[PDB]
């Protein structure tokens, strides 16, 4: 990038002009060009909002660092009716939005559905009750 | 009504989307019903034909205009039968298209065969017998014309879109079934096959610069990606609706190409389809000399007429721009002789592959003659020999104990 | 097109006149002449107005860019009686004008006919009702 | 529903955690359902395919851009059968992936074999006979293409 | 000979429309039929004479 | 003929069909007039389709 | 079948256009053409119904599977 | 100044580089950190060649860097095609500024 | 793998599993010349298409950066010929282990041609021969009393 | 040589933010609106103007 | 040095002393403008291995 020593050399040169230049016999530096892998997948199935139009979605870099931030940012959710085995009745409509990779575990699934949350809290209060 | 309009716009959309349009390729549409075209072409007939709305547009404003567009190829998008009005319309459009050097391409109605289906095309034993009756007197009189070599006809029409349904092309607005039980041909959306020929012409030009290869299975006359509708049937099931209305055997194909049609035949068990040959409506007349018969057959084939039409456009523009330059008979001989000679590949004629498509002529010969009793006016004749295309082959295999050529001698 | 250097040369010439001219040995520039394909077809069948007289229709350039503008400009329409299977009765007269290539799809066909529009809206309200 | 979403995020998580990412390796995700991908790739077909949201992203902004990322390999995360819509989607993604030199990788549905399980894969005597029927005409026409070498299943 | 009739039918039917002269057809047919003939090994061969 | 249509038209005559190879009769033919007629005709068909 | 790289090449070409094409010196791919054997036989002798008229019977593929 | 001639005024590494461009980085949603392009918009190689065919000199900005360059210098003149390829070459050379400076 | 799939098969009684081969969706067409058939088969295998795709990325970037430098046909021949030749291991081709994975090409050949009627525009062809990978092996074992190669002669 | 900048209005744009919108720029300059522009580019004195 | 070669043709104007006409043919150093590359996966190199 033409070292300022070259500016001093070509512009107003002292009788003694001393420059330092890196020695490369054949030049031709490496091309670099990292390997990127674009991934397309169906995420946030049945969202609650219109979400985003195409061509505005882009491709978002992902890694182990932002993964949970990519879930929480993308807000993947699921809403469906399921038979209620707890107290007869019929289909139970549940709405779940997973904000972390741990939210697919059955514990977090139980904590997100409000009824199963009340039952799970009941169990933690009784099991915590049997021990002092 | 909805099937007619849908098929019109669907065919036009097929032509537009499948064409690579740029500075070189353009597509200009004129919306005119067949009754209106026959009407306006009926108003001006005989002498007055030189003055018509259609002739003005096609010839005056473009091929006749200074610095216009010679208009290339024309696509009819109409179904023409042997009826008096359709014979008149074809006669007139053959006059116009012949004047402007712009081959006319359209589809032949199923009623030409006294059929009305194209599902019955396999029923008759001989198609050449159909056109003998006096009913076709007008048709035969049309094919005998010298202006009819500018009209191609593609009888079968390809399938425009795949029937809506959960299995195929689901609508996704509401649960929808298109019915369209096997065959019967009335439920399916059929696009005119003049547009598949048109797409082939535009493709040929885009790739090779010329419309020379618009036919053949592997020579560029292929129509790919056709919708294949597969419906279950009895027993093993799994039989698909033919993309073109009916399958045409090689015998039927040659028999239609003899009658001046351009069949679109569908390859069995595949969505592929092709134009085996492009033969204009003109019936080439036989002659005593086999050379005259050859020249008479070449003129009836669209692949060559596109070449000569293109040379007509070029010559029109370049000579129109050369008007006013100092020229003698010898000067015009050198300029025309050396102008036509850059579209001919002399050294590589036997060994070449794609350049034979880019250079349409195997040889070229110019005879210039100055008009007597006038300066600056000349008469020229361009003899240009096109590259031949394989048309047919009869093979007789012989089991031989001693080879007759070399072993036996 | 006779470069201004030629004007300086022929008109009042300096003793030293320096012009630049492109070198073409044989001249004879290419003819160009793009390939246009004129298409004639029956469009806007049974229009609502007199439309346009012949010789005033011309040829309009079409491509993938203006295609929908060519439909919407041309206003292709269709009007006919059709048996009404919805509620007995008899022929149902429908008037449809297609402003886009998507208007030939069965969904848009249903949206354009007013009765089928009411039924389709009913279906979207019920199917949207079964889900939250 | 929960099995579908769970499998999607669980697969993506497997890809992320088992990959050693640095300056050299990147992973870019685009969330687009198979219906949306087939829809946007259906809007632009034939001539207009050069202009698409997917082609813009994959080719223009990266492989076509000055000083961009040529995008390497692409992973579908979809189940493609011989159906007309899936043959169209594979045709188009083969055009894009062929243009950008980015092989497309996805999974083949159990319905390609007329199966729907992959538990029945041992039942048929000959798999090459399955693809002969006219039902697969679109599939065979796809495999014969020269742009299909960019699609693994 | 029947098999050669099938082959010739299909391959020529697919070659219809390609630029061909008499010499071009001579080279294509001559070189097409010549891959079913074993010239050098005619006296010494066993299974290839069947193939 | 129904037999000639099936054997020749739909396969050996069709574009992209199956030239049908060899044909097997599974019939017992004697010198009787009807069997000589049947063999004559099947020889015409089989000769036309190279089968 | 003209790879989309050719579309990018001929249609609007970058200054650097990189295509991949399979190398075939002599081209001329094999004809394929499987060997089918049509079999005619007397089956369903003395049927209970009219069965089917000729030209509607066709030829049905058979194997160990069906 | 460097070479005594205006011959190399184009190319990325051939002397058509525009360096040190102001890079304005503003936070956006999620990960943030996206910068305003120094030239008004990013031009793809296809857009670049398509503009150079139309007689423009695009200044295209290298992605994620303050660097930018002139890929080619094409004058406003549309060079005419000729029969002889040598005449077409001479006609193309005249339309390029790097030579006209010489 | 003949039908253009990439099976993931599980090793019995173990949690291990593997991809035996990577075959793209494309059905490679047969040709008269066995060399053309070989080249047609190589193109259908993803392991090689990744190599050529990577060379496409590299070539795109490096040539895009070389636009505007003084170049003749011979200069481009030397620069492309010597650029492709650092991914080829010439001396160690038969004896190497991991470098055959790092250098994907056994040989490379460049044919440069200048476009007529235009300065500064060139057409190039890159012929690159990849390192072959074992695909299959048919073995016929023979119990022999006298070795046919050496003992019997 | 004359060097200047081409307005965003040459493309019928007025931004240069919309430069990515059109599919083909070569089609923009075909219209008769640009007749003067095309007549300028065809000139032999226009090779002295960069934009 | 911008020129790879240079050629001068001098001609004296007839009907006048001391006035001359000259033509300078100067061939510039070409600059890389574009490159189309077709990569080919090849089993036997067509240039050397296959010959």
């Amino acid at each position: 990038t033409t070292s300022s020593q070259k500016f001093i050399a070509r512009n107003r040169a002292p009788r003694v002009q001393i420059e330092y230049d890196v020695e490369l016999y054949g030049a031709e530096k490496k091309v670099q060009l990292p390997f990127v892998m674009g991934v397309m997948a169906d995420l946030a199935g049945k969202p609650a909002e219109p979400q985003a139009a195409v061509a505005d979605r882009k491709f978002l870099e992902i890694d182990v660092d932002n993964f949970d931030a990519r879930l929480k940012a993308m807000k993947p959710r699921v809403a469906f009716n399921v038979p209620n085995v707890l107290t007869g009745e019929g289909n139970l409509s549940l709405d779940i939005t997973f904000e972390s990779m741990d939210d697919f575990s059955p514990a977090a699934v139980a904590r997100k559905v409000d009824s199963l949350n009340k039952l799970l809290e009941a169990r933690t209060q009784l099991a915590n009750l049997l021990t002092y | 009504d909805f099937q007619q309009l849908e098929s019109a716009w669907r065919g036009l959309h097929y032509l537009v989307n499948n064409t690579e349009t740029d500075e070189q390729l353009k597509i200009r549409v004129l919306n005119i019903s067949k009754p209106e075209l026959h009407k306006t072409l009926k108003k001006f007939k005989g002498t007055t034909w030189d003055q018509s709305p259609i002739f003005k547009k096609l010839y005056e404003e473009e091929y006749g205009q200074f610095g216009g567009e010679p208009y290339g190829c024309l696509v009819g998008d109409y179904y023409f039968d042997q009826s008096p009005p359709d014979v008149e319309l074809l006669g007139e459009m053959a006059k116009i298209s012949a004047a402007m050097h712009a081959p006319f391409i359209s589809a032949a109605s199923p009623t030409v065969m006294g059929m009305g289906s194209w599902q019955e095309l396999s029923n008759p034993r001989d198609l050449t017998k159909i056109f003998t009756t006096p009913e076709y007197a007008g048709w035969r009189s049309l094919r005998e014309s010298e202006d009819s070599r500018y009209i191609g006809l593609t009888m079968p029409r390809f399938l425009a879109r795949l029937p809506y349904g959960a299995k195929t092309d689901p609508v996704e607005e509401f649960a929808f079934e298109e019915e369209t039980d096997g065959a019967d041909s009335s439920k399916y959306a059929w696009a005119n096959s003049a547009y598949a020929m048109a797409v082939n012409i535009n493709r040929s030009f885009k790739l090779y610069g010329w419309c020379s290869r618009i036919r053949g299975v592997e020579s560029g006359g292929e129509v790919q990606g056709l919708p294949a509708h597969t419906f279950p049937t009895d027993d093993g099931g799994v039989d698909m609706k033919c993309p073109t209305e009916i399958a045409i055997s090689d015998r039927r194909e040659a028999e239609l190409a003899k009658n001046g049609f351009m069949p679109l035949l569908h390859k069995k068990n595949t969505d592929f389809a092709a134009f085996i040959g492009a033969q204009s409506l003109q019936k080439p007349a036989e002659y005593d000399d086999p050379d005259a018969t050859a020249n008479a057959n070449l003129a009836a084939r669209l692949p060559y007429l596109f070449a000569t039409c293109r040379f007509a456009h070029y010559l029109k523009c370049i000579v129109r721009d050369k008007i006013g330059s100092f020229k003698e008979k010898d000067e015009m001989q050198r300029w025309l002789q050396d102008w036509i000679l850059n579209y001919v590949d002399g050294d590589p004629a036997h060994s070449t592959e794609t350049t034979k498509a880019q250079h349409p002529l195997a040889a070229a010969e110019v005879v210039v003659e100055e008009v007597e009793g006038n300066p600056g006016y000349y008469n020229s004749k361009f003899f240009l020999r096109p590259h031949y295309q394989l048309e047919g082959l009869t093979v007789s295999l012989r089991l031989v104990s001693k080879l007759p050529s070399a072993k036996e001698a």
